[PDB]
C-alpha cells in the first residue's frame, strides 16, 4: 500500500494577505479588530474622571465656577483625566458679561487641564487700598447669595472711587504677585465695569471711554470701553442692568508677576486660581454613566476587547483599542486547497 | 510553493476532521484519511503565541493639548490635528505590517508541517518502507483506517506485519 | 546557510540559461546542465507578489497648514516643519524595514528550492537511485543532455533505461 | 552517471541588504525608487486645482482680489487644492497701503486654504450710520471702475464726517456680526486712512494720531496711526496721494461677534468673505501646465511610476510616491555564484 | 552503532521574546541597551558647542550681552549646537530693568538658535535726529565702561529732549529699517524709561504716563509707563536709581521693516542683531567639560556603545544612541535544553 | 515545531562544548558527543550580521525649536513635547518588531541547524548507513570518541570499516 502526508479540505470563506502568496483563502481566523458602537461617556477605570469643576455646586455652570460666583463657590476636586463638554461655556447668572469681547469663555477649559485647581483663601490685591484714591468695593443684587440679595464674583473687586468729586484719572499700574507655591501656575482673573453716560458720572466722575491694558509672561492685551449702547443682556443674574461688565484673564508662571495698567471701572482680583500637574483631557459628553477601560471622542465610554479597532479615529483615553485602517485577520486554519479525488 | 515543486499533493482531504494536516494511505482498501493532532496543535499553540505577541503592543494615547484653547490658539489645534492624524495612520501601517508577515509565516509553515509528517512516518513505517520523495512511502503490507489511525497516535508497529523496526533509544 | 553545513555546491552553473535554478548530470558524457522551469517560475511569481504587497503601502500626504500664515506665525511653522521631518524618517526606515525583510526572505528561499527540486527529482529517478544527501543522486544509467532535459520537464521515465519506477496516483 | 540540484551562476552587479547575510551580489533587481526631474506644476488629476483667487479677473493679482479693489470683483471658484504662488502677495492698484504695518499681506494666503470662498452679497455694516456722526462714503481717482474715475475696495467704507464743524472723536465700538452660514467662517476686512496735517484737519477735524484697536476670538490688536512723512507710495493706482491707509482683518468663527474701536479716519467693514472646508495647500509656481497625478514643492508636478522616490523631500500631494533615504531594490534573481569547473 | 544530529545544554538564564514561541529562555544573549549615567555635559564631537553667547567677555552674561552692556561688548562666534542653561536669563549690571513686564529674558535664548550671530556696526536709527524734537543721547554711572564712568546700553538710545521748555508730545513713528543681508534675520533691541513726577518733568517735561506700541511681522505690541512706585532695582550695577527702564525686541524677516510709536523716554534702536542659520539646541549645564558623542538633556555627555538605550528619554543631539521601552537583547545562543540521559 | 513533530530528540548534550549543535553517537561504547564547528560558526556569522543590521539604522535627533521661547509659546512647547513623545514611542515600537523578528529568525533556524547537519552525515556515513528519519543513522560499524571527532570534521572515511563510500565530485 501506500502511505502518503496530507492536509484537510474545509469551507473557506476568509480572506488573509501575505508577501509571497497575495491574498489567500483560508479555512478560519482570528479576528483582530472590532468597530465600536456609539455609547454613552463614563468614568475612566483606574482614574477619577472629572465633568464639573465643582460638582457639589448645584444649578452652577462651569464659567460661573471659573468666575466665582455667589453661591457658586465650593470644592474643585482633582482628577488625571477630565471631560470638555462644553465647547462654549455659558454662564447662568450673576452681572451681564460681553464674553466675546475676551477670552474669558475658555477659562473653564483652561482650568481643567490641570490635575489640582483650588482657588485661593486670600486676596492678591487689597482693593480698598489700591492706587486711584480709595474704592468701595462694588456689589449687586444681580449676583444674590444665600445669606445676602446683593453680592458680586469672589474672584474680582468691582473698585468704585470713595470720595465725592470723583475724577478722571491718568492709567495707573498694579503688580499682581504670584501668591501661589512654586509648583503651582497661577490664574488671575480681572477686568473692567462700564455703563451709560450718567452713571459713568456718577460712579466715576468721567463719561469717556476708559483704556486697559493688561501683561503677564509677556503677553500684552489692550482694551478700550464702551459708553452706551451695550448689546442685550445675556447669561445674566435675570435682574436689569444698565451697565456691563468685560472679564479676562491671566496666566503667570511660578514666580512670575503680571501687571495690569486701568483707568477707571477696573474689576481688580482677588481670589486667584492656584492650578498643577494634567489631566488627559477628551471632548465629551454629560452625564457620566459607569465605567470603561477607554474613553472615545467618536464612540464615549467602551471597553477593550479586540487589541485594534476599526472606525471612525479620534482622540481617547486609558486602556484602548489600537486604530487600524482595515479589518485585520490572523489566519488560524490552512490555506485552501480544492478536494481531491480517485477518479 | 515547496510542495508544488516537489510534486506534493495539491489538493485536499475534507475527511481530515479533527485537524489540519496528517496522513492518507492507498492501495487496494481505496482511500484512508487520519488527522495529526501534534502537528495541528503545534499549529495551533504556533498562532496562539503571535496572537499574543500581536495583542502586547503598546501605545500612547492621543488627547488634546492642555493649554491650548479653542478660537484663541486655532493653528496650533490644526498642527495638534494632524499630529494626530499621522500618528494613527503611521501606526496603522506598522501594525498592517506585522499581521502581514504573521499571516506568511503561517502559511509558509504549512509545508514545513508536512515534511516534519513525513520524518515522523519515515520513522515509525521502518527500513522495509520505499521513499518516494513527494511524501509518499510504498509499503509491503496493507494499511487500512485502523492502521492509519495507529499511525496518527504513533502506535504503529511494523512487528505486528512481521516487518523489521527502527528502535527507540532509552 | 544551510547548503553550506550540507555540502551542497557552492557555485554555480553558467550554461543554466533559461532559469535560476535546475540540475547537472555528471559521470563520462562530461556535464549536462538544465534549467528547471517550474521552480524558477515559483521564485519570479513569490517576488512579483511581494512586490504587490510593498507597492500596495498608502500613506497620508504632508502639506501645509492652512491657518498658520508665514511671518505671523513662523514658531508653529517650524514646529510643522519638524513633524515633516519626523514622519519622511520613520515611515522611511519602516519601508526600509518591509524591504530588507523581503529580499533576506528571497535570498533565503534558495536552498528550499534546491531541497523541493531535489525530491521531484528523487521521485522521477525511481528507487534504484541512490541518495547521497548533499542534493546528488547516483544512477545505474547514462544521462546526457537529453536525459537531463527529459529530467527538467518531468518526462523522464527510468523504464526507458529498464529500471524500476515509482508510479503516480490518479487524483 | 551522477544527477545534482543546482543553481545558476551570471554577472551579478546589483547589490541587496539583508537581515542574516549582510550586503549580497545578485544577478537582477527591481528597482523601487526614482529621482524625479524638476517639472512644472499642473493640476491634480481628479482635483480641481486654484491658482489665482479670481481667474477671470484679469491684470488683477490675489490681493488685489482680496481686498475687494475696482474692476477685479468676480468669481472665485471652489477647489480642494491650492498652490501658493506668492509668499508675499503684493496689489497692483488703488489707494497706496502701508502693507508691511499689518498681516495684511497674508490675506489672500489665508483664503487659499479654504476649499470655498465667497464675497458676501450684502454689507456687514452700515458705514453711513456708523457711530460718530453721519459719514460720507469716501471715494479716489485711484481705484477706478470701467464705469467710473472714482472708487474704493469693496470691502471697505472709506467713512468721513459730512457736515461742516467736525470734531474730534473719543474712541467708538461697533459690533461686527456674523453674517455667514453656521457653516462658515467669516473674514472681516478693515482699517484706517491718515494723511498729512491740513488734509487731516479738513477731513476730519483733528490733526493728532487717532487710535485704533480691534477684538475677535481673544485676539486683541492696537493700532496708533501716523501724519505725514510717510513712505513713498507703491504697488498702487499710480496717481500721487498725500495719504496711506492701513488695512487690516479680523477672522470670525460662527456665531462670533467681533468688535472694531476707532476714531477718525476709519475704514469700516462692508463686504465680507465667507469661507468653508479646507483645500490641500502647497507652495508651487504658476502657471499650471496639463495633469499630474502629484504635486510636489521641489520636482513641480510628477506622475507616479515607482512606489517609492529618492531625492529632496518636501510636501506633496495626490496620488505621490512615498520618500525613502536610500535607492532600494527588490531581488529578482540569484545571489551571485562563481562559476563551478570540472577540472 | 547509532549516529545522531543534537544540540548542546548549557545554563539558560537569558530571555528573549519570539512571535511564534513566546518568551524562550536562551544560553547567551548581545545585549543592545545600556541606561546611560548622569555625567557632566561636553562639546559636541564633530560640531563646535556654543555656551554664553560671548565667551571672551567675562563677567557678562548672556542678557547682559544680547543688551549691548558696556565693557560687556566683543565676539560671539559662529555654532551649529547650542546648550540652553538659563531658561530665565539674569543680567547683573547697568541700570535697573523691570524684566518681567516684557519677554525680555528670552532675548539671548532667541540667538542662541541661529548658527551666525553678530552685532551690527551701524545704528539703526539716528536717535539725535529722531522725531520729537532733537535728542541728547541719555548716559548713567550705572553703565561704567572702562574707560569711562558712564555710558549705557549699545542697542539702545536714551533719547531725551535736547531743548529747554521741552513738552508732551504726540504719539510719533519711526520706521525700523532691515539692515541685515536677505540671508539674516534682524532683531531689534527697543524700550523706554520712566522715572517719578519730579525727574519726569525735568527729563521730559511731562509727568504722565507715556504710551508706546511697536509693531513688526503682523505682531503688534503696547505698553503705558509707570510713574514712581517702582519695583526695588534688580540685577543691575548696584548704583541707586529713581527710575526704571522697560526694554523689548523686534524680530524683523529679511526686507521687513518694523515700526515703533512713540512719546516720551522713549529707547531708540541703535545696534540690531543680525543672525542667520540654525543651531540645534538642547538644555544644559555649564561648564563644558571634555568631548563627547551625544549631549542628552538627562544624562549630559555621553558617548555611544550600544546601538540603543533604555531610561529617561529627553531632548538629544549627536551620534546618539537610540530610546527603547525595554532592554532588547538579540539572541546569540540557543533555546534551553534540558540535559539528555542514557538510562 | 520541526523536530517536536518529527520527532526529534527534545533534550540536549552538556558535553557539546566547543559549538552550539553537533552530532551524537550511541551503541555499545555508551555515548559520544562532538560539536560541529561549521553550523556553529555560520550561526554566529548570520546573529553577527543581523546585529549590524540592527545597528545601522539611523534616525533624526529631537531637538528644541529655535524659535519658540518659553513662557511666551508655551503652547506650542506643549505640542513640541507631544511630538517628541509620540515619536520616541513609535520608534521603539519598530525597533522592538525589528528585535523580535530577528530573535524569532535564530529559534526558528536551530532545527535547519539540525536537517543540514543531517544531510552531512548522510554523505559522510555513506549508503551502507540506514536512514531513521529523526536525525539518526543506524551504522554496521563502531563509532567511539575518536570516530565522532572524525565526523565532526569531514575526515570520516566509510573504507576504514571496509564499507562503501560515496566519492566527492572534482569541482
Ligand atoms: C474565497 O474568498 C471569496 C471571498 O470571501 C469567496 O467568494 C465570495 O463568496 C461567494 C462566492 O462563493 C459570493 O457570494 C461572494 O460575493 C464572494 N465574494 C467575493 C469578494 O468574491 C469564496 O467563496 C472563497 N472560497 C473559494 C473556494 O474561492
Ligand atoms: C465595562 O465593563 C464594566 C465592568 O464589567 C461594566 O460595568 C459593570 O457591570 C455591571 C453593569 O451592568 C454592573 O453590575 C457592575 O457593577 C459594573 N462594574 C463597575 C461599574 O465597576 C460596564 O458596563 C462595561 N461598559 C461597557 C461594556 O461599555
Ligand atoms: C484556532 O482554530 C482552531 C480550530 O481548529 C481552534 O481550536 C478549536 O477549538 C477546540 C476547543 O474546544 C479545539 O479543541 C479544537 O482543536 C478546535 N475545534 C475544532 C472543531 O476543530 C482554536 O481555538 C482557534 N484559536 C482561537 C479561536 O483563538
Ligand atoms: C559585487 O557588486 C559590486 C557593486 O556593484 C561590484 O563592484 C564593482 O565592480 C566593478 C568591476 O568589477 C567596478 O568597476 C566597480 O567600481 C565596483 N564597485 C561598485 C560598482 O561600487 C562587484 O563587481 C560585484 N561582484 C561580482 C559581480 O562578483
Ligand atoms: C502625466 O500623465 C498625463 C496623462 O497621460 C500626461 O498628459 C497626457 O499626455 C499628452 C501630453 O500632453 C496629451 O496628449 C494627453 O492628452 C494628456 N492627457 C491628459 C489627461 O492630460 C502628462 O504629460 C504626464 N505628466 C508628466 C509625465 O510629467
Ligand atoms: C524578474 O526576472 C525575470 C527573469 O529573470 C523576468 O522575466 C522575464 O520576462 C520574460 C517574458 O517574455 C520571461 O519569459 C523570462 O522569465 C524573462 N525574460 C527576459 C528576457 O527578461 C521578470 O519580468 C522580472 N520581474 C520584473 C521585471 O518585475
Ligand atoms: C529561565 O529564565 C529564568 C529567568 O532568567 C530563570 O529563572 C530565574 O532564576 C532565579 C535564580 O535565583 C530565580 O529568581 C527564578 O528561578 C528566576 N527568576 C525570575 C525573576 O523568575 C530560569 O532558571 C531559566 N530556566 C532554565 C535556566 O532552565
Ligand atoms: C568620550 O570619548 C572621548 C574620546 O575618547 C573621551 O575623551 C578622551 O579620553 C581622555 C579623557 O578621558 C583624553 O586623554 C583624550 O584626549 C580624550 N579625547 C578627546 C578627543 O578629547 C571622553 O572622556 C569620553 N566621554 C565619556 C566616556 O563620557
Ligand atoms: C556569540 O557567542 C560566541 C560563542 O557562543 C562568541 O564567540 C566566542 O568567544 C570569543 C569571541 O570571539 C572567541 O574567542 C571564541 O572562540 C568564540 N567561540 C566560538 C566562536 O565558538 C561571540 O563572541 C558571541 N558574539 C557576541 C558576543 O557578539
Ligand atoms: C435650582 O435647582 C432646583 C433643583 O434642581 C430647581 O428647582 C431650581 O429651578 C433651580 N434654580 C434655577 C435654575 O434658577
Ligand atoms: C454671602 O456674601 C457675603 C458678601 O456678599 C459674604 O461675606 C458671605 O460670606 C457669603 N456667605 C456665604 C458664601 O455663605
Ligand atoms: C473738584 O472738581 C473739579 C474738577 O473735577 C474742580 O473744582 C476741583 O479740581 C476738584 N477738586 C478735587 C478733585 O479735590
Ligand atoms: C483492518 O484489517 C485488520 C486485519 O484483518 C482487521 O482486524 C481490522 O478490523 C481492519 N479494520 C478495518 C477498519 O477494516
Ligand atoms: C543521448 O544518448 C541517446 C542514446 O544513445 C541518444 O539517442 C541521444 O541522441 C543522446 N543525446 C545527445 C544530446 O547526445
Ligand atoms: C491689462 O493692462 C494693460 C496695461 O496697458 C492693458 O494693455 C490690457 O488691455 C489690460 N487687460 C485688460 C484690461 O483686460
Ligand atoms: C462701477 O462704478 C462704481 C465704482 O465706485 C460702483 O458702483 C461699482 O464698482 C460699479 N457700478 C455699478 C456696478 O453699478
Ligand atoms: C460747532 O462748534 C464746534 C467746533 O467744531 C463743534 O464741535 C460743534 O459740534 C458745533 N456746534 C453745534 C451746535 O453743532
Ligand atoms: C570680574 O569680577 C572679579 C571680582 O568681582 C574681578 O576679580 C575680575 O577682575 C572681574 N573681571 C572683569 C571686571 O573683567
Ligand atoms: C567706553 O564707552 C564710550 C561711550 O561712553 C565709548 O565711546 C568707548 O569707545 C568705550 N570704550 C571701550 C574700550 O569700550
Ligand atoms: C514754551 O512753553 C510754552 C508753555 O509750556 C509752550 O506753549 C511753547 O510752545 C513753548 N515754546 C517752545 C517749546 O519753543
Ligand atoms: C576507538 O576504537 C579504536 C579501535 O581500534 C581505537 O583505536 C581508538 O583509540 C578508540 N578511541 C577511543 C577514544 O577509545
Amino acid at each position: 500500500d501506500r502511505i502518503c502526508t496530507g492536509i484537510t479540505s474545509s469551507n473557506s470563506p476568509h480572506v488573509v494577505k501575505t508577501a509571497t502568496q497575495g491574498e489567500v483563502n483560508v479555512t478560519g481566523v482570528i479576528p483582530l479588530t472590532t468597530t465600536p458602537t456609539k455609547s454613552h461617556f463614563a468614568n475612566l477605570k483606574g482614574t477619577k474622571t472629572r465633568g464639573k469643576l465643582c460638582p457639589t455646586c448645584l444649578n452652577c455652570t462651569d464659567l460661573d465656577v471659573a468666575l466665582g460666583r455667589p453661591m457658586c463657590v465650593g470644592v474643585t476636586p482633582s482628577a488625571k483625566a477630565s471631560i470638555l463638554h462644553e465647547v462654549r461655556p455659558v454662564t447662568s447668572g450673576c452681572f451681564p458679561i460681553m464674553h466675546d469681547r475676551t477670552k474669558i469663555r475658555q477659562l473653564p477649559n483652561l482650568l481643567r487641564g490641570y490635575e489640582k485647581i483650588r482657588l485661593s483663601t486670600q486676596n492678591v490685591i487689597n482693593a480698598e487700598k489700591a492706587p486711584g484714591g480709595p474704592y468701595r468695593l462694588g456689589t449687586s443684587g444681580s449676583c444674590p447669595n444665600a445669606t445676602s440679595r446683593s453680592g458680586f464674583f469672589a474672584t474680582m473687586a468691582w473698585a468704585v472711587p470713595k470720595d465725592n468729586n470723583k475724577t478722571a484719572t491718568n492709567p495707573l499700574t498694579v503688580e499682581v504677585p504670584h501668591i501661589c507655591t512654586k509648583e503651582e501656575d497661577q490664574i488671575t482673573v480681572w477686568g473692567f465695569h462700564s455703563d451709560d453716560k450718567t452713571q459713568m458720572k456718577n460712579l466715576y466722575g468721567d463719561s469717556n471711554p476708559q483704556k486697559f491694558t493688561s501683561s503677564a509672561n509677556g503677553v500684552t492685551t489692550h482694551y478700550v470701553s464702551q459708553i452706551g449702547g451695550f448689546p442685550d443682556q445675556t447669561e445674566d443674574g435675570g435682574l436689569p442692568q444698565s451697565g456691563r461688565i468685560v472679564v479676562d484673564y491671566m496666566v503667570q508662571k511660578p514666580g512670575k508677576t503680571g501687571t495690569i495698567v486701568y483707568q477707571r471701572g477696573i474689576l481688580l482680583p482677588q481670589k486667584v486660581w492656584c492650578a498643577s500637574g494634567r489631566s488627559k483631557v477628551i471632548k465629551g459628553s454629560l452625564p457620566l454613566i459607569g465605567e470603561a477601560d477607554c474613553l472615545h471622542e467618536k464612540y464615549g465610554g467602551l471597553n477593550k476587547s479586540k487589541p485594534y479597532y476599526t472606525g471612525e479615529h479620534a482622540k481617547a483615553i486609558g486602556n484602548c483599542p489600537i486604530w487600524v485602517k482595515t479589518p485585520l485577520k490572523l489566519a488560524n486554519g490552512t490555506k485552501y486547497r480544492p478536494p481531491a479525488k480517485l477518479l | 510553493f515547496f510542495g508544488a515543486i516537489a510534486g506534493f499533493l495539491e489538493g485536499g482531504w475534507e475527511g481530515m476532521i479533527a485537524g489540519w494536516h496528517g496522513y492518507t494511505s492507498h492501495g487496494a482498501h481505496g482511500v484512508a484519511v487520519a488527522a495529526d493532532l501534534k502537528s495541528t496543535q503545534e499549529a495551533i499553540n504556533k498562532i496562539t503565541k503571535n496572537l499574543n505577541s500581536l495583542s502586547e503592543l503598546e501605545v500612547k494615547n492621543l488627547q488634546r493639548l492642555s493649554g491650548a484653547m479653542d478660537e484663541l490658539h486655532n493653528e496650533i489645534l490644526e498642527l495638534d490635528e494632524k499630529v494626530d492624524d499621522l500618528r494613527a495612520d503611521t501606526i496603522s501601517s506598522q501594525i498592517e505590517l506585522a499581521v502581514l508577515l504573521s499571516n506568511e509565516g503561517i502559511i509558509n509553515s504549512e509545508d514545513e508541517h508536512l515534511l516534519a509528517l513525513e520524518r515522523k512516518l519515515k520513522k515509525m513505517l521502518g527500513p522495509s518502507a520505499v521513499d518516494i520523495g513527494n511524501g509518499c512511502f510504498e509499503t509491503k503490507h496493507k494499511c487500512n483506517q485502523t492502521c492509519l489511525d495507529r499511525i496518527a497516535a504513533g502506535t504503529f508497529n511494523a512487528g505486528e506485519f512481521s516487518l523489521p523496526t527502527f528502535d527507540s533509544l532509552n
